[PDB]
């Protein structure tokens, strides 16, 4: 490990715990969401996209300046946590686009960290050759790299570093005719530099995660690891940590301005089928009241809740009785866990159990169609352009992002301070919000 | 007082029960660490060199073991006994065709003449299971876990009847050499835990043991496990004040400083039933740190099993109570005709590993892939030591010689040991030419 | 590629073994519901009729075409008839009937105290004339005899049973393992149902029938964003606490947490005796403390060694020891069910996580980053936490330590994993 930023070509050969492998697994799986999620959110350039990212790291201790705490955890964590995503991506194409995305995002962030200083040293211990001009140099040939140059305005060369490059390195670059050859050897800008690295970069891990795909049969006998590396990406949350067993004091005739103060649309637009039809199905039943148990809600209240509102459903309260409370007591005690003991997270309610006709329930921007989702944005009352930009994000297939934006529109708030994966998490946010 | 009142009122006291090789006197001792004493593990790439690795068990890989043993032992079978060919368990043929696969119980209780059935490797049958009929057999032998050549007939295809069976030959000899002729007559202190009373952390009986070594000046000494068994009462209602590996190092300095004066070589082998060292068959030895360059030149460890050579002569040592085992399961169309003691030898013998019974009983703990990469034995040795709780023995079957040392300490009653020459005969002659020349089991 | 077939209605089990409304398209676009279905058959006739019945209601309400809801509401509806029926005993005696085969002579079977209908054969040919025969069906029933027995050794024969009026029948024993297995085997996969909501459905069950449970199938990585890595609370709650007499006073003690109590005094429970007239503080002896956790630890370490397997059917549930060299796909193949697939009673990572479980309950030093207020943490520290009890801890610590270095791959190598 002798620079921060490091290009992945070398598996370790080290000896580590079951412990700290699903550690490292999460953490970065975790990080490239952050990435994505921020990325999409905000332009990948501005500096609240850098320290929000930045604070991330540092909250996820993956990269930083050489000191004596950077040599030996996190640039090994960063390096056995890359290559376990590099097992559990190469399944397929789809996933190694993803993760190419997320990764050259990463790289270009944290080569943006790198000071100029070091960035030779980086490109030295890259491996591969690049040899950066003299002052002399680049004062004697600033005319001809400013005629051959691209549409860049002006004779300005300021103070970008200029490499020397063989020529068969560079090749779409030269092939235009945008850059000045000198005995076979160009002369590049910062951001063309940094393209032509990302450029490799993209290609050797194309290599390397179809090469892995091929190894991926023999690497998955393992029986500790098969459940983990099967779905790292595809149906975890990021810690949600809104977790069954928390407190709080709620009213139970509230439960209406609660959820048309506090709700997300999802959950909202259920309790308000619930309100109007009195009877739920299956799916949406079991959704809304591992929720109602999430919020703090306690046993009894959520039993008197539910026994008055099939009051209203018309059937027998001793039918009631010995069909559903059994469920919810279930669902509130004992085993049958992490189906009926933990509230829902909003990763699962949109890949499980699409809605069909008669439900309610699933994420609405993933689980409906945009014109009754600029129906339901209408009754909400949310104002067109914010409106545009949720069907743009929709379009994006950024429902996380999307649900976001309705949190800080209906709150007449700027930014929510987070990124929102768990329902019970949008409801205590609300309730921070008082 | 009635601690070990048995112990320092025992009748018996160095007297010698039973004996077998040839008449000798009394005055039984050895020449001390002078003279040339070979000393050598060997067999079955070196009986866990290292400490050990793993807990982690694979069903697949324990599968590939066990169908590998059956197909090594199958080849080794064809080519010793002339086989035309096997057939597939699941293939009926009208005339009687050979067969082949290991001997399992139908249910899981204790084994009966007619609830045994047989599997064989994949390679032959798919590693398929069928029951087995021994009414038509007119002689067998039969425990869990051996692999057996049945040339019953199987006209049906899901259930075969017995006509005759194909014993295993065991493996040949270790082939000597002039420098082990180039020895001379050499005896061996052999000994087994428990090493105190049921109701005592005195040690008495290790104090007796370490008087009987230096009066006697012995070659090598031989103390098995366990050292601090787990199933003593006074340890399993853990009323101790000292940590067991604290109770174990004392133990282990209490016997080296006992044999100072002997100068006689001492090795120990662990036990399953020691309480503080790593439960898993086969076991890697013991560890200790405060030896002088001496005592390393004079005391080893070895895993268990061990096959070690001691003067070009094979040591089979194993700690579990591998006969008791065998005795509760193992079965015989005669009883009384021949001894039990003698056929389990045989099986043990012939099935060329420390462990043939699978699977085992439940006091005991084996790490498969481990077995079978440390556990075969190399050779057929030229005398094994099996302390076993049964009643000691000394028998002599197939050229191997076996001596039971019998348990030094049964509760509060009495206990045994056993004394043994070995010597090199002469180089050529006879065709068979045991080391050993007699042995005296010795009571405590 | 093309279409195959149709479904209404398909209840998704296993490969090949599955349940699914057949539909034929016919003309003018209607359909016939053919009922066809894979895997639904039984291998031992070890039940009861009344069990069967249940067992066809089941198959037939889950094969109607409503709604989920609604076969749910008749499933939990007539289960709690039959639960109260059998506990107040209106059920007729003769539908408890259990009828097996004799493969062998009662004294044969291996394990004639287990095997119920070999002990009812024992008892047969002990008390009465005609012996019990090879070939030949032995009929018998359950009892309770208030000998606090195993089942199996009081199952006694139907007329037996009518002319004895001292002992009575299990209704614990048929809602344990004679009803709840066959509708749970159908049941179950119906998300939202667990075979402990059917125990409390059906009776008095749920607390001692979690205790003699099997919790091998409830496992499945099939959730679509569930769990990322749960927490200590739950993760070792399958795990046997931590038993010690106390050598002061004979009393029992127990662990399962570093700390002890609510709030301000959240002391170590090591601090205090279990017994509240026990005045010596279990902080002196750590010697026999760490060689219980020896020796315990030593019994698990053998209980997995042990490798007993348990078929994964929930009819079958044959407990065997003998690995079957025959091997399908998923694994071992049961040797009674020529279509299963076995695996450990004890699983070798419920043993990691039980070890684990035991270097929680004594890393004083982590549990030491779980309280928020640090305020509390400097107090406590310092009003009970001296140097020397943390280094017994640490002892603590390094006694199932020194097994966890070596345990069983707790540890992973990168090599073979990145060759
Ligand atoms: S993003 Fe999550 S919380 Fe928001 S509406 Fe969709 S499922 Fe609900
Ligand atoms: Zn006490
Ligand atoms: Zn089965």
């Amino acid at each position: 490990y002798p620079h921060c930023l490091q290009f992945y070509l070398q598996p370790p050969s080290e000896n580590i715990s079951l412990i700290e492998f699903e550690n490292l697994a999460i953490d970065r799986v975790k990080l490239l969401k952050s990435v994505e999620n921020l990325g999409v959110s905000y332009v990948k350039g501005t500096e609240q996209y850098q320290s929000k990212l930045e604070s991330e790291l540092r909250k996820l201790k993956f990269s930083y300046r050489e000191n004596l705490e950077d040599e030996y955890e996190p640039r090994r964590r960063d390096h056995i946590s890359h290559f376990i995503l590099r097992l559990a991506y190469c399944q397929s194409e789809e996933l190694r686009r993803w993760f190419i995305q997320q990764e050259m995002d990463l790289l270009r962030f944290r080569f943006s960290i790198l000071p100029k200083d070091k960035i030779q040293d980086f490109l030295k211990d890259s491996q591969l050759q690049f040899e950066a001009i003299s002052d002399e140099e680049k004062t004697l040939r600033e005319q001809e790299i400013v005629a051959s140059s691209p549409s860049l305005s002006g004779l300005k060369l300021g103070f970008e570093s200029i490499y020397k490059i063989p020529f068969a390195d560079a090749l779409d670059l030269f092939r235009g005719r945008k850059v000045y050859l000198e005995d076979g050897f160009a002369y590049v800008p910062l951001k063309d530099i940094v393209a032509i690295i990302l450029n490799e970069f993209r290609a050797k891990l194309s290599k390397a995660l179809a090469l892995t795909a091929r190894s991926l049969p023999a690497v998955q006998s393992d029986e500790r690891l098969q459940p983990l590396l099967n779905h790292l990406s595809h149906s975890y949350t990021g810690q949600d940590y809104s977790t069954q067993g928390n407190v709080g004091k709620i009213s139970l005739d509230q439960i209406d301005l609660l959820s048309t103060k506090s709700f997300p649309p999802c959950m909202r637009q259920l309790h308000k089928a619930l309100r109007e039809n009195h009877h739920l199905r299956h799916g949406g039943r079991m959704q809304y009241g591992l929720f109602l148990k999430g919020i703090g809600l306690t046993l009894e209240q959520a039993l008197q809740f539910w026994k008055q509102e099939f009051i209203k459903g018309k059937m027998d309260p001793d039918k009631f009785d010995k069909g559903y409370s059994y469920n919810i007591r279930h669902s509130f005690g004992k085993e049958g866990k992490r189906t009926d003991y933990t509230p829902f997270s909003c990763l699962k309610i949109i890949l499980s159990n699409p809605p069909s006709q008669g439900d309610y329930h699933g994420c609405p921007f993933r689980h409906s169609d945009p014109e009754l989702l600029k129906q339901k944005l209408q009754s909400y009352k949310i104002s067109p352009g914010g409106i545009s930009q949720i069907l743009d994000l929709v379009k994006g297939t950024h429902y996380q992002v999307a649900c976001q934006k309705y949190f800080e529109m209906i709150h007449n708030v700027d930014d929510c301070g987070f990124s929102l994966n768990h329902p019970n998490q949008f409801f205590c946010e609300s309730q921070r919000i008082l | 007082a009635t601690p070990s009142q048995k112990y320092n009122s025992r009748s018996n006291r160095g007297e010698v029960v039973t004996s077998f090789g040839l008449a000798q006197g009394v005055s039984w001792s050895g020449r001390g660490g002078a003279g040339n004493i070979s000393l050598k593990v060997l067999g079955c790439p070196e009986a866990l060199t290292g400490s050990y690795k793993s807990m982690f068990q694979k069903l697949p890989d324990i599968r590939e073991v066990l169908t590998c043993k059956i197909e090594e032992l199958g080849s080794e079978l064809k080519e010793h006994y002339k086989i035309e060919a096997f057939t597939p368990l699941l293939a009926p043929a009208q005339e009687p065709v050979t067969l082949l696969g290991q001997i399992g119980c139908d249910s899981n209780g204790k084994l009966n003449n007619k609830s045994v059935i047989l599997e064989g490797d994949r390679e032959h049958s798919s590693g398929a299971q069928i029951p087995v009929d021994l009414s038509e057999l007119k002689e067998y032998s039969l425990f869990p876990g051996q692999v057996v050549i049945m040339e019953g007939i199987n006209t049906t295809g899901r259930k075969l009847v017995a006509t005759k069976l194909y014993e295993g030959v065991p493996l040949p000899f270790y082939q000597p050499t002039e420098e082990d002729a180039d020895f001379e007559q050499s005896m061996v202190l052999v000994a087994c835990g428990p090493y105190t009373t049921s109701d005592s952390i005195t040690y008495d009986p290790l104090l007796d043991l370490i008087a009987v070594i230096n009066h006697d000046r012995p070659d090598v000494c031989i103390l098995f496990g366990p050292f601090l068994d787990a199933k003593h009462e006074q340890v399993e209602n853990c009323l101790l004040t000292s940590p067991f590996e604290d109770i174990f190092k004392q133990c282990l300095r209490t016997i080296i400083e006992g044999t100072r004066s002997s100068g006689s070589h001492l090795v120990f082998v662990p036990s399953l039933r020691d309480v503080h060292h790593e439960p898993v068959y086969p076991q890697p030895p013991f560890s200790y740190s405060d030896l002088s360059r001496e005592d390393k030149k004079q005391v080893q460890f070895v895993s268990e099993p061990c096959s070690l050579s001691i003067n070009g002569v094979i040591f089979g040592l194993t700690s579990t109570d591998l006969l008791f085992h065998l005795g509760a399961e193992e079965i015989s169309s005669s009883s009384g005709t021949s001894d039990r003691f003698s056929r389990i030898l045989k099986h043990i013998l012939t099935q060329r590993s420390y462990y043939p019974l699978y699977p085992p009983q439940e006091d005991m703990a084996i790490d498969y892939e481990s077995f079978y990469v440390y556990a075969q034995l190399p050779v057929t040795p030229d005398v094994l030591i099996i302390p076993s709780e049964l009643r000691y023995f000394v028998k002599d079957v197939l050229g191997c010689v076996c001596v039971n040392p019998g348990r030094l300490t049964k509760g509060q009653v009495g206990g045994t040991f056993a004394r043994l020459y070995l010597r090199r005969p002469a180089a050529d002659g006879a065709e068979r030419q045991s080391p050993c020349i007699a042995v005296q089991v010795v009571r405590i | 590629i093309d279409i195959d077939g149709v479904f209404k209605s398909l209840l998704l089990l296993k490969k090949k073994k599955y349940a699914a409304l057949v539909v034929e398209p016919t003309s003018d676009g209607n359909y016939v519901t053919k009922q066809e279905l894979k895997g639904l058959d039984i291998v031992r006739r070890d039940w009861c009729d009344l069990a069967k019945d249940t067992g066809n209601f089941v198959i037939g309400q889950i094969l109607s075409d409503q709604s989920r809801d609604t076969i749910v509401e008749n499933i939990q509806k007539r289960l709690i008839e039959i639960g109260e029926n059998v506990l107040n005993g209106s059920v007729p005696v003769s539908q408890f009937e259990i009828n097996k085969a004799l493969t062998k002579d009662p004294q044969d079977y291996p394990d004639k105290k287990s095997l119920p209908h070999v002990h009812v054969a024992l008892w047969i040919n002990s008390q009465g004339g005609r012996k019990v025969k090879a070939g030949d069906t032995v009929s018998y029933v359950i009892c309770q005899d208030g000998s606090n027995l195993t089942a199996s050794q009081r199952a006694y024969a139907p007329e037996q049973l009518q002319k004895q009026d001292n002992l009575t029948i299990d209704t614990q024993y048929y809602l344990a393992q004679q009803i709840h297995p066959v509708v749970a085997r159908i049941c179950e996969p119906i998300d939202g149902i667990d075979a402990v909501l059917i125990a409390t459905w059906l009776g008095l069950d749920p607390t001692q029938f979690r205790v003699h449970h099997y919790h091998k199938d409830e496992e499945n990585d099939a959730l679509l964003g569930g769990p990322a890595q749960l927490t200590d609370e739950e993760k070792y709650r399958d795990c046997e606490r931590f038993k010690c007499p106390c050598p002061t006073c004979g009393t029992e003690n127990i662990y399962d947490n570093v700390f002890d109590g609510s709030g301000t005094d959240m002391e170590p429970s090591l601090y205090r005796c279990s017994n509240i007239d026990c005045k010596a503080s279990p902080l002196t002896f750590t010697v026999q403390l760490s060689n219980k956790l020896i020796m315990d630890i030593r019994r698990f370490i053998k209980k997995y060694y042990d490798g007993w397997l348990i078929c994964e059917e929930p009819t079958c549930r044959n407990r065997t020891r003998h690995l079957p060299l025959q091997f399908s796909r998923t694994g071992p193949l049961c040797p009674a069910c020529m279509k299963a697939t076995l695996q450990p009673e004890y699983s070798d990572k419920s043993l990691y996580t039980q070890l684990c479980f035991y270097r929680y309950i004594f890393d004083a030093e982590c549990a030491l980053e779980k309280l928020t207020t640090d305020h509390e943490k400097d107090k406590l520290k310092k009003q009970f936490f001296t140097p020397k009890v943390l280094q017994d801890y640490r002892k603590l610590k390094n006694t199932a330590e020194q097994f966890l270095s070596r345990s069983g791959y707790s540890e992973v190598n990168l090599s073979k994993l990145f060759a």
